[PDB]
């Protein structure tokens, strides 16, 4: 809603410090905060046989290699939605084995068994109320966590390996920056692979593109 | 001073109609004073006893450590950054030190939110200990007077003693929260130490006054 | 009158009330004392 | 009657919309239109308290917006030489060269030094509060808000229903008068100005001159 | 024994919606062929929406 | 004080980028009307508004990254430590005592109206007297709340909580 | 509710009428926003080129944005 009003300064943009700081101890100078391996003076980084630290350094600081990639406001968000992800799967599958002998709504649940599929509309109606069920809602939320993963690794690497950063630093802060900047824009290609003026080796990628499309929605 | 239907009370000789039915002479410090009626409920009146006693013990100390490294400042030569009470505390500020007699040996503290967290989790556990009235010091007798430990010197042990001594604790215990409502207010209006406001007093009893800044507002 | 003021004491307007005073409370704030972060 | 004003058939704060009174306020009281949003007297010791308390700072602030009023009323419409008319900047004049002189004449009181107004403050005023609670040379303390013997001169208190009738009209009046006085408090604040002058230039522009305007002037001032 | 007509009890019958919760006893059956004599009535109704539950002895805390 | 890599936005040259960007927009759209007419108003009230942001943004002690927006420090003894605390440790005090109000009120009224004959009537049908009062009462409540912890009426007891065959 | 068609009768007959007043103050709203906040007598002049308008916005939070040109 600040980047729709036209404000983008009054954003929340809250640093990742706790990374900063663990990125800072394993040798990056990039956050100016000189400790363990990023301080000279500290018995981590002076001891004697460590032999492995140039090297070492020289990896983590160098914006090609993938070891330590800065991060700021934009990796601070994805992290918590992948936190969110990662805890709301622990809660419906935990539910799930926890539940699986019995609760309030069926003491008597381990007397049916893993699978079956409800115990009829009584009671106030009971469906989805076995364990397989519980595993059954937990793999959608799976999907949408890996999901939020690996969109987020792929933008992070696709505008690094392009050269222009500043395109996640910028437009990951909101949710149509990831719609417009990373969805919409890199689909150009791929849905040109056959055209009405022909067709490109994206072919076989867009035509699975729309075979995906219809199998998802076969499933509802 | 006293307990019982014929004490002292808050407007002496004057004092028929001005006594309260609920305030009858069992706790120190009773002169028949609440005009607003807060008492008038007992569990609320124990809340408020407890509470008076505690704005009171804390303003003791509190008035007392507001004037001491002023006064140890003019009397003796001990150098304080800013000795002012309203002063002390920005010390640590900035890059500064706060050290213990001016002293930079002997706490040479400069991480204001170290300080504060011990303070809250040191209180979190002391405070809980008390409202609960048991603890590693121990059961309290009373919620306000627990004795033990917290009474070493056994003064508590007579009772007439205690009866009378816990009058001179509410007594000194209101003049002090007095004083320290003063130290704030004269803080807020004049700008200047307190110590510095009693000498401009005592110099002149006469325009240095609250009615040289009145005119002000 | 003799129940409106019980039909108004019912959870869904009181409910709009208190939104109400609640949202307009935050609307005039941020009239007088704009664009904190 | 007094039926308007007492018992279960009395006028109520809210008017038609209104379906009966809390039950702390059974209408035994002047002035009780059962309104106690807060429930401040839902205790009895504190109702009576807050009983006296309304009447005193009621009959206070009778006294208190009166004479706010009137030296600015005389200075202004009359012509009276008050040095500094306005209440709130009255009190800084004892502090003058002329001094503090009742209707401007310089040897009507001719006051100069606060410690004395002061003491003499405290010493009467301390008596007069005091014999009020306590009882006094003008009579015992039977009644803490009514007392009537010498403070009923002209026996108006003595018809019942009248002084039933008598008594919300106090209260009323009481009421009035302090939320004229926290008016005048506000507008001083917010104006600067006296009373009068304030009631003037509503007067002058009516809709160009009030609280909206004054919060519009705040708002463009950020 | 038997606990009083109007008396309150607390249930320990594990697969019962009111386990751990108080009830009101309404009647209690003296025959030794019936298998739970004591009725007992709740505030909070359970799932099914009743209110009332007959209970053995060795099943509440009296 | 430049930490974490960061610049403070009143010597930051992006933030200057980003002032002018709204700046010059609001320029665009004031071309089109005529200099006193309304919309015209508007257009500067806007601009000056957004000044006004942009210089208070300036004297916080805000920092601003790579893309010069301000950037929060949540750490708090980074924020207090570098004169940070307004921007997540001072609002938070803000919410944990608006946050605690509002459950105490809530707490209070329904142990309130569980004593009542029929108190799921009083769930539906508010009792805004009673309602009232508690809210104005529950402004302490830190009191209430250390008095129920170390006494130990915050909690029920695990004999008296309904529970599943476990 | 009931059983006895009459009474339906009754309150469907009256809840027509209630529609209909929900109806008429939408329309009354229309025509008022049209008379006050709109730019309808400029529309008048040039058709083609002004583009109809009878929504103002409050400026609030930075919401003016929304009113355009
Ligand atoms: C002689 C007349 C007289 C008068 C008019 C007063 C008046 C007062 N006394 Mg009282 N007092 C008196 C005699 C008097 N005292 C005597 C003879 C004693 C025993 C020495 C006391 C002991 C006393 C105490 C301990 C206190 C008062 C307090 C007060 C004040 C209550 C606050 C208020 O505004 O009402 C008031 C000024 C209270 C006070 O100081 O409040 C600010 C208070 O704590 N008085
Ligand atoms: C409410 C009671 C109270 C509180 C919160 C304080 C708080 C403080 N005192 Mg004070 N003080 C007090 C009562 C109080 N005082 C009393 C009753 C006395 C007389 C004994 C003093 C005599 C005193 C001296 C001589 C000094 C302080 C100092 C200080 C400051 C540093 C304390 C410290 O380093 O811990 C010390 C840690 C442990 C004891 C453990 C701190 C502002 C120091 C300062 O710099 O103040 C400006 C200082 O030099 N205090
Ligand atoms: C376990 C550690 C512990 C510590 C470090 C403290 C420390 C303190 N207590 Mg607490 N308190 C505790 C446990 C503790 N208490 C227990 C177990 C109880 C009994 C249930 C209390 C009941 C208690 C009361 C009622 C009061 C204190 C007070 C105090 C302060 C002054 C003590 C004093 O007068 O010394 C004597 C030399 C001091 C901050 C007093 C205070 O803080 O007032 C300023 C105070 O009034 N304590
Ligand atoms: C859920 C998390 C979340 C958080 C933390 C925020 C936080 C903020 N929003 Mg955002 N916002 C959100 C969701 C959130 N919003 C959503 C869903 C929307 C879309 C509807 C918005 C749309 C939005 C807009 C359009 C604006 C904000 C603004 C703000 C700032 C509020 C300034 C203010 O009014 O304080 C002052 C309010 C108080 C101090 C409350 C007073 C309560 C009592 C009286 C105090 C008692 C204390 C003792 C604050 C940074 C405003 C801003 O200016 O940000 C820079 C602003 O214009 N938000
Ligand atoms: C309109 C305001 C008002 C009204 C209706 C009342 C009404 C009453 N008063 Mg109250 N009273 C008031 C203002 C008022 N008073 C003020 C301001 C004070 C403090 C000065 C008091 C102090 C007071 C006491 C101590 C007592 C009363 C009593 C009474 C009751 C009997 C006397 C009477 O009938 O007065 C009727 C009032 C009028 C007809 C208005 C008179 C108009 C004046 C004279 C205008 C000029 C005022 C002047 C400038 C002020 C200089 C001083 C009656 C219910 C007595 C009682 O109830 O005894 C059993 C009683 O003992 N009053
Ligand atoms: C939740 C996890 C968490 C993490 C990962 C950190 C991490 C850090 N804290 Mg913070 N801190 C936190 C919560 C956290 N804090 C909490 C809950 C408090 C109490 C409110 C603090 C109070 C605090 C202080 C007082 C200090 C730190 C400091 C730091 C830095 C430690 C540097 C060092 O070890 O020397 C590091 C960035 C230090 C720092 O460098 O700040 C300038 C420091 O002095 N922290
Ligand atoms: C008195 C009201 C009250 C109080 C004190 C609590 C307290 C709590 N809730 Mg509960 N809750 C409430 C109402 C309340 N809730 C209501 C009305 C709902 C239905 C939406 C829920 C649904 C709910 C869920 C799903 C969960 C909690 C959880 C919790 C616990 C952790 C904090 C939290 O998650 O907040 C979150 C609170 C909400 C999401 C609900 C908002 C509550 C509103 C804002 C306040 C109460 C409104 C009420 C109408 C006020 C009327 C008072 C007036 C008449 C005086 C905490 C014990 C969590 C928990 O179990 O932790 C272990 C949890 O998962 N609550
Ligand atoms: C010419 C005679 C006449 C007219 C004009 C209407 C018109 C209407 N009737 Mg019908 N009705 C009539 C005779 C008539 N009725 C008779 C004789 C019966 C009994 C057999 C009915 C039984 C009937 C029922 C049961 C219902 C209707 C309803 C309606 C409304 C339908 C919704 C609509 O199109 O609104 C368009 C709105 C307008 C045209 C504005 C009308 C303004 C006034 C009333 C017109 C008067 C003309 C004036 C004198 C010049 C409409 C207002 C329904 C309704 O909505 O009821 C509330 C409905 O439920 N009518
Ligand atoms: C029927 C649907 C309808 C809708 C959706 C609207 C919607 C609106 N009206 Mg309109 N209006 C309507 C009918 C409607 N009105 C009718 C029938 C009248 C004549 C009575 C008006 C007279 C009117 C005026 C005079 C104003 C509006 C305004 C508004 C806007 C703000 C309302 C507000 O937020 O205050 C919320 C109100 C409250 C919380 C309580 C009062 C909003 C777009 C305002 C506007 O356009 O500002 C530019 C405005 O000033 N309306
Ligand atoms: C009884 C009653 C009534 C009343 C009343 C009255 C008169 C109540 C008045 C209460 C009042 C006036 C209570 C003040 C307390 C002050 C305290 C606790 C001070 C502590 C101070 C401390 C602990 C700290 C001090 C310092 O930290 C400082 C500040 C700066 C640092 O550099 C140095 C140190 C650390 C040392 C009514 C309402 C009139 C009518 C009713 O009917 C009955």
């Amino acid at each position: 809603v600040m980047q729709a009003f036209g404000t983008p300064e009054k954003q929340i943009l809250i640093e990742p410090v706790f990374a900063q700081w663990i990125q800072s101890a394993h040798g990056k100078n990039i956050y100016e905060l000189n400790i363990l391996l990023s301080s000279d003076s500290s018995n981590a980084f002076s001891a004697s046989q460590a032999i492995w630290l140039p090297g070492w350094l020289n990896g983590i600081n160098d914006k090609s290699t993938s070891l330590f990639l800065q991060i700021g406001p934009g990796d601070f968000l994805v992290h918590h939605a992948i936190a969110l992800g990662l805890h709301t799967t622990t809660l419906i599958l935990v539910k799930g084995a926890l539940d699986a002998r019995g609760s309030r709504l069926m003491p008597d649940k381990k007397d049916f068994g893993y699978s079956f599929p409800c115990d009829g509309p009584g009671r106030g109606g009971t469906c989805d109320i076995s364990a397989w069920d519980a595993f059954y809602l937990a793999v959608f939320w799976m999907l949408n966590t890996i999901g939020w993963t690996t969109f987020y690794w792929h933008w992070k690497h696709i505008t690094l390996w392009q050269g222009n950063v500043g395109q996640f630093n910028e437009s990951s802060t909101y949710l149509m920056g990831w719609l417009r900047d990373y969805l919409w824009l890199n689909s150009s290609q791929l849905i040109n692979g056959y055209n009405p003026f022909g067709m490109n080796s994206l072919a076989v990628w867009g035509w699975m593109f729309l075979f995906g499309h219809l199998v998802w929605a076969t499933g509802f | 001073k006293w307990y019982g239907p014929n004490r002292p009370k808050w407007l002496g000789p004057l004092s028929g109609g001005a006594v309260p039915e609920y305030l009858k002479g069992e706790y120190a410090g009773d002169y028949g004073f609440d005009t607003a009626g807060l008492a008038a409920d007992p569990k609320l009146f124990q809340r408020y006893r407890d509470a008076e006693l505690q704005n009171g013990r804390w303003a003791m100390l509190g008035v007392l450590g507001c004037l001491a490294p002023e006064v140890l400042s003019n009397v003796f030569g001990v150098p304080y950054p800013e000795p002012v009470w309203f002063k002390t505390g920005a010390t640590i500020l900035n890059g500064g030190s706060i050290d213990y007699l001016a002293n930079p040996k002997l706490i040479h503290a400069s991480n204001l939110l170290l300080t504060l967290v011990l303070e809250l989790v040191f209180f979190f556990a002391a405070e809980t200990w008390r409202e609960a009235g048991e603890g590693p010091l121990g059961k309290a007798q009373d919620k306000s007077y627990p004795g033990g430990v917290f009474d070493p010197l056994g003064l508590s042990k007579d009772p007439a003693a205690f009866a009378e001594a816990k009058v001179k604790e509410v007594k000194n215990g209101r003049l002090a929260m007095l004083a320290m409502l003063g130290l704030f207010v004269q803080a807020g209006v004049t700008g200047q130490s307190p110590l510095e406001n009693l000498s401009a007093h005592l110099a002149n009893p006469g325009v240095n006054f609250w009615t040289s800044y009145a005119p002000t507002l | 009158m003799k129940y409106f003021t019980t039909y108004l004491s019912t959870a869904p307007v009181v409910a709009v009330l208190w939104f109400t005073l609640t949202a307009s409370l935050l609307i005039e704030i941020n009239r007088f004392f704009p664009d904190i972060l | 009657k007094l039926s308007d004003w007492y018992g279960p058939n009395r006028k109520l704060f809210l008017g038609p919309l209104s379906d009966g009174a809390p039950e702390h306020l059974k209408g035994e009281l002047p002035g009780d239109y059962g309104f106690d949003v807060l429930g401040l007297a839902t205790q009895p010791t504190r109702l009576e308290r807050y009983r006296q308390g309304e009447i005193i700072n009621g009959r206070w602030a009778m006294l208190g917006i009166v004479g706010c009023i009137v030296p600015e009323l005389l200075a202004r419409n009359y012509g009276v030489p008050f040095p500094e008319p306005v209440w709130f900047k009255t009190g800084a004049t004892v502090f003058s060269e002329e001094g503090l002189n009742y209707l401007g004449n310089p040897s009507l009181i001719h006051a100069k030094s606060i410690a004395a107004i002061l003491v003499t403050e405290i010493l009467f005023v301390g008596a007069a509060e005091a014999f009020r609670v306590s009882g006094g040379p003008l009579g015992p303390a039977t009644d803490l808000v009514y007392p009537g013997k010498a403070f009923d001169p002209l026996g108006l208190s003595k018809d019942e229903t009248a002084f039933a009738e008598l008594k919300v009209k106090e209260v009323k009046n009481g009421r009035l008068a302090m939320l004229g006085m926290l008016g005048l408090f506000m507008q001083g604040f917010a104006t600067g100005k006296g009373p009068l002058q304030n009631l003037a230039d509503h007067l002058a522009d009516p809709t160009g001159a009030n609280i909206i305007t004054f919060h519009q002037r705040v708002l463009s001032d950020l | 024994a038997g606990p009083a007509r109007g008396s309150t009890v607390k249930v320990t019958r594990p697969e019962s919606y009111w386990y751990n919760q108080y009830g009101k006893v309404i009647s209690v059956d003296e025959s030794g062929a019936i298998r739970y004599p004591v009725v007992v009535r709740f505030e909070k109704e359970n799932y099914q929406g009743v209110t009332t539950n007959n209970f053995a002895l060795d099943e509440l805390e009296y | 004080e430049a930490i974490l890599g960061l610049t403070p936005c009143a010597e930051s040259a992006k933030f200057q980028k980003v002032l002018t960007k709204e700046v010059k927009a609001l320029e665009k759209r004031e071309k089109l009307y005529e200099p006193g007419s309304a919309p015209f108003q508007a257009l500067e009230a806007t601009k000056a508004k957004t000044q006004a942001r942009f210089a208070k943004y300036a004297e916080s002690g805000l920092l601003c990254g790579a893309d010069g927006l301000p950037h929060l420090i949540s750490d708090p003894g980074l924020a207090v430590k570098y004169g940070h605390a307004g921007e997540t440790l001072i609002p938070t005090i803000g919410f944990l005592y608006v946050a605690g109000y509002i459950g105490t009120a809530g707490r209070t009224y329904l142990q309130e109206i569980s004593t009542r004959q029929k108190p799921t009537q009083s769930e539906i049908i508010i009792d805004v007297p009673l309602a009232t009062s508690i809210a104005f009462k529950s402004w302490d409540w830190p009191n209430k709340a250390v008095k129920e912890l170390a006494s130990g009426t915050l909690l029920e007891d695990a004999k008296n909580v309904p529970v599943s065959r476990r | 509710h009931t059983t006895d068609l009459e009474d339906i009768s009754r309150k469907v007959f009256s809840a027509h009428f209630g529609q209909l007043a929900i109806i008429e103050i939408w329309l009354s709203g229309m025509f008022f926003h049209g008379a006050r906040f709109s730019n309808y007598e400029a529309w008048l002049l040039d058709p083609i080129h002004v583009k109809p308008s009878a929504q103002i916005v409050w400026p609030i939070v930075g919401q003016e944005i929304l009113n355009g040109d």
